[PDB]
RNA sequence: AUUCAUAAUAACUUUUCGAAUCGCAUGGCCUUGUGCUGGCGAUGGUUCAUUCAAAUUUCUGCCCUAUCAACUUUCGAUGGUAGGAUAGUGGCCUACCAUGGUUUCAACGGGUAACGGGGAAUAAGGGUUCGAUUCCGGAGAGGGAGCCUGAGAAACGGCUACC
RNA sequence: GAAACUGCGAAUGGCUCAUUAAAUCAGUUAUCGUUUAUUUGAUAGUUCCUUUACUACAUGGUAUAACUGUGGUAAUUCUAGA
């Protein structure tokens, strides 16, 4: 009411941060950025919940205010600063990498990779337009313009930038039989390769996905996110590889685990 | 002050409304420019998100199109000789848009002796070759020859003055021009 | 009433009580801006011309320009007028202000001088009072001391000496909108940068005009065919 | 799906923006000088995109009452055309025109010790009752109205008037 | 580093449930019907007086706060003249 609200109330929070219910009556709300504030991790949850290297904001400021992290190469001193899908966050000690990737329960994962896959991400093309002066360019997922794309890019298929400038190295088209990754809904984390896709004009186009070891399972257009082909993914999956199993298997190898 | 909001009104089935809240500034209206002609007086009044908008005050020119020809022209704006939408905005020449209105006439001819020099109404080579190349599209239409003689031409504005803060138009012709001839120009 | 009369040539002041009531009259039915001869006001203004800058009423209401009437009135006051000072953006407040005709409910009468007299006064003319500080911007101190164009203004910067009981040290101001090898290097750096990025854009253009004309060829040599 | 994105032509403009701003470092090349050339930033700055939003908006769904059966429409009610206004669609308003629109499948009016919802108590099943109150949405700041500044307020620990 | 100018915020939060019965609200839609500070990405070699006025870009000038003083008012986060 009256304005834009910079409030973001403990329980309204997003679920998938996993915050405890009591020790605050609010939560970080994520400044506005590249990521929506539902599907984004403010740099304080990640430091502070997940990784645990501070142990309050105000350490997590001490640690920011530092130019110590640095997300998709620039430093980003803010607190709240909303890290997304695919993004990449840089320790400057500890001689780390990290990239946002939800593990099968829909919750971005603590995910370690190496210099070398660090140095790229991917981003889903969200749109191609004609700009000014009839330059084209495309809008990636992570809010990111990119001028002069390949002509072949079309709508939702995925580019690879190179992180160092905001240029194109590579894309895969979307067609069937390519390794997808689920960005939204109930089937957050799982990845699988497309069967096919239902055209229902007049909005949302669906696909289907089927599993490494066979489930399949359908999915709306805007919750797809093309990896690569079938096999050989162009990004480093996270420890489970999206395939979720159920709790009964799950319970199971937890005792295998915990038993020995 | 004005309000655009649908609250106040009657519902479809003709019931009254209670009021639900007060007047809120993202719903304001705010009063007409009613633009008249000379001594150009434009103000400027401040809309949401910044966005200035520019009321045309009492302006005596405007940019009008000879789609013709595919020429605009700078020209004083003589009066308002039609309004489809009232009368009294002819008799106090109230500049809108949709407004018939006439001209000057005067820079159209300069440009069509230019052009064509066909020494329309009543040197060098250089300039012949391309007169002469130019020909065979120096007829226009005899209804604005006849406005041309007559000095003023009929012209429609396609501008809102009291928004843009000017008072840009076309000359009118084809059926269009017959038309407006038709209903007020002529025949008294 | 009381006349606090300012010589601003040399910027000094005082007050003045007149009694006698029968003699201020020379000010009734005047208003701000008006000259007023000081032999009629008093005998030690021979010759003295003061004009009417201001003046407060009794219970301490400001004489406002050009509310023309002896008697004070409520106004709606805005940003950047007289006898109002906004607390907030925007904010504006309804004030009484004494009008600017001059009566007898005046309290003090505020009046400046602007021609001298024949004699000399105890606390106005007989005396000067130094200005506060002396210019600060580049060309404000050079059109100040007005020597040339082409002249150093650091040993022209007026400079104060400040002691401390036992060191006694100078301080001047800093000078603003000096040209300085920074600002040089700054707008020859925004000067590099718009070139360089132009160059950036034409060679991108130019690439992808070569991408579009290989595709074009290729993609529709190979279909002519078919 | 477009009169879309773009791009071109003819002009138009109280002529918008296109860095007279600031901090650290202070290298390289000599034409040897208030010479050239130089990094990392900060603050700004049209426009597009993005994000936080906002405003309007489709469909369906609300408690009791006929001791409320007709209601709305000169003071807009239902549509058309044009204009004005608005950030923008729209009777939002104006001019002219047409006589429409809702209703026993309950309109309209009256009442509510009515803010709506997530939800709560009870509960074989079906249900009954509650939800001012921790989250979401709305509204208000003694009652009304008006407005300034601002990206954003009809703001009230802002202003103006009346009570 | 007081004060003050400038910028930003003060439209968030917190409180209450008076109004409100297709209204709010919920789920579901649309903006090919619009505004959007801020964030993030991209993004201005065209400024020729609105030419036979390129006249400083080694960088244009005005006018003020704070301060120095004279004050008014019983009184307010009132303010005048210099
Ligand atoms: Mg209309
Ligand atoms: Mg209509
Ligand atoms: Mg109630
Ligand atoms: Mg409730
Ligand atoms: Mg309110
Ligand atoms: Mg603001
Ligand atoms: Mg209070
Ligand atoms: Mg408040
Ligand atoms: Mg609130």
């Amino acid at each position: 009411a009256r304005g834009p609200k910079k409030h973001l109330k403990r329980l309204a929070a997003p679920h998938h941060w996993l915050l405890d219910k009591l020790s605050g009556c609010y939560a970080p709300r994520p400044s506005a950025g590249p990521h929506k504030l539902r599907e984004s991790l403010p740099l304080i949850v990640f430091l502070r919940n997940r990784l645990k290297y501070a142990l309050n904001g105000r350490e997590v400021k001490a640690i920011l205010m530092q130019r110590h992290v640095k997300v998709d190469g620039k430093v980003r001193t803010d607190t709240t600063y909303p890290a997304g899908f695919m993004d990449v966050i840089t320790l400057d000690a500890t001689n780390e990498n990290f990239r946002l990737v939800y593990d099968v329960k829909g919750r971005f994962a603590v995910h370690r990779i190496t210099d070398e896959e660090a140095s790229y991400k991917l981003g889903k093309v969200k749109k191609v337009q004609l700009g000014k002066k009839g330059v084209p360019y495309v809008v990636t997922h992570d809010g990111r313009t990119i001028r002069y794309p390949d002509p072949n890019i079309k709508v939702n298929d995925t580019v690879k930038i190179d992180l160092a400038s905001g240029k194109i190295t590579d894309f895969i088209k979307f067609d069937a039989g390519k390794l997808v990754y689920v960005t939204g809904g109930r089937n957050l984390g799982r990845i699988g390769t497309i069967v096919h896709k239902e055209r229902h004009d007049g909005g949302f186009d669906l696909v289907h996905i089927k599993d490494s070891l066979d489930n399949t399972f359908v999915t709306r257009l805007n919750n797809v996110f093309v990896i690569g082909e079938q096999g050989k993914p162009y990004i480093s999956l996270p420890k489970g590889k999206g395939i979720k199993l159920s709790i009964a298997e799950e319970r199971d190898r937890r005792r295998a685990q915990q038993g020995l | 002050g004005i309000s655009r909001d649908s609250r106040h009104k009657r519902s479809a089935t003709g019931a009254k409304r209670a009021q639900f809240r007060k007047k809120r500034k993202f719903e304001l209206g705010r009063q007409p420019a009613n633009t008249k002609i000379g001594a150009k007086r434009i103000h400027s009044v401040r809309t949401r998100g910044g966005n200035k908008k520019y009321r045309a005050l009492r302006i005596e020119t405007g940019n009008f199109s000879w789609a013709s020809e595919g020429i605009s022209k700078k020209t004083r704006i003589a009066g308002v000789v039609y309004h489809p939408s009232n009368n009294e905005l002819v008799r106090t020449n109230t500049l809108t848009k949709a407004a018939i209105v006439q001209i000057d006439a005067t820079p159209f001819r300069q440009w069509f002796e230019a052009h064509y020099g066909q020494t329309l109404g009543k040197k060098s080579k250089n300039a012949e070759r391309k007169w002469a190349a130019r020909a065979a599209s120096a007829k226009i239409e005899s209804s604005v020859e006849s406005q041309f003689s007559a000095g003023r031409l009929y012209a429609c504005i396609s501008s809102r003055p009291g928004q843009s803060g000017r008072c840009d138009g076309y000359i009118l012709e084809g059926e269009e021009l017959a038309f407006y001839l038709r209903r007020l120009t002529a025949k008294k | 009433m009381k006349l606090n009369i300012s010589y601003p040539v040399n910027g000094s002041q005082k007050t003045f009580e007149i009694d006698d009531e029968h003699r201020i009259r020379v000010f009734f039915d005047k208003r701000i801006g008006q000259e007023v001869d000081g032999e009629a006001v008093g005998d030690e203004f021979k010759g003295y011309v003061f004009k009417i800058s201001g003046g407060n009423d009794k219970q301490g209401f400001p004489m406002k320009q050009g509310v023309l009437l002896p008697t004070r009135i409520k106004l709606l006051l805005t940003k950047n007028v007289s006898c109002y000072r906004p607390r907030r953006d925007g904010e504006r407040k309804r004030k009484s202000v004494r009008g600017a005709i001059v009566g007898p409910d005046l309290a003090v009468l505020a009046l400046v001088i602007v021609k001298k007299g024949e004699q000399e006064l105890e606390g106005l003319t007989d005396t000067t009072v130094p200005k506060r500080l002396g210019p600060k911007r580049a060309n404000n101190i050079r059109k100040f001391f007005g020597l040339s164009k082409e002249d150093d203004v650091r040993d022209f910067v007026i400079r104060r000496e400040v002691t401390k009981g036992e060191k006694t040290y100078t301080k001047a101001p800093k000078i603003q909108r000096l040209v300085t090898p920074q600002r040089l290097q700054r707008k020859r750096h925004q000067r590099a940068l718009k070139v360089r990025n132009a160059q950036a854009q034409r060679e991108a253009a130019a690439e992808y005009a070569q991408l579009l004309a290989k595709r074009l060829s290729e993609r529709k040599a190979e279909k002519a065919e078919i």
